[PDB]
């Protein structure tokens, strides 16, 4: 069942059509960006993992 | 990069004693605090999926 | 023609008085800020060129 499998990929990643696989092993994910932002009682710190 | 319960490897009841200074840096941004003062609040943001 | 060749210049450069030229090679330019954006189907990338 094609259209049902095919929904569960996320909206943003369509694959193109060949995949050519030469190991028994494939790591799968995605390069995303965080914007952090702390605070307590000793103050205020605001960084960015890029 | 993130924290589930189960990596505790104890199902039932009980009380943790943390080492707060044997805290290692391992990857530092410039939001990354070692000393913890009062009520911690955090606030992340992700964008820019691929 | 002062006035003409005055006009092609950019508005933001705006030179002294004197230059001591010591070669006879001159490099001019200017150092910008780009700030890209990236889009495709595998997803979205942010950067900047500073």
């Amino acid at each position: 069942m094609s259209s049902l499998l095919n929904s569960l990929l996320p909206e943003y990643f369509k694959p193109k059509t060949n995949l050519n696989i030469n190991s028994s092993r494939v790591q799968y994910g995605f390069n995303a960006r965080i914007d952090m932002q702390y605070e307590d009682d000793s103050g205020t710190r605001k960084g960015s993992r890029p | 990069g993130r924290f589930l319960y189960t990596d505790v490897k104890y199902e039932g009841q009980t009380a943790f004693l943390v080492d707060m200074d044997t805290v290692k840096a391992r990857d530092h941004c410039w939001v990354s605090i070692v000393d913890p003062n009062g009520t911690m609040n955090l606030s992340y943001k992700m964008t820019n999926f691929r």
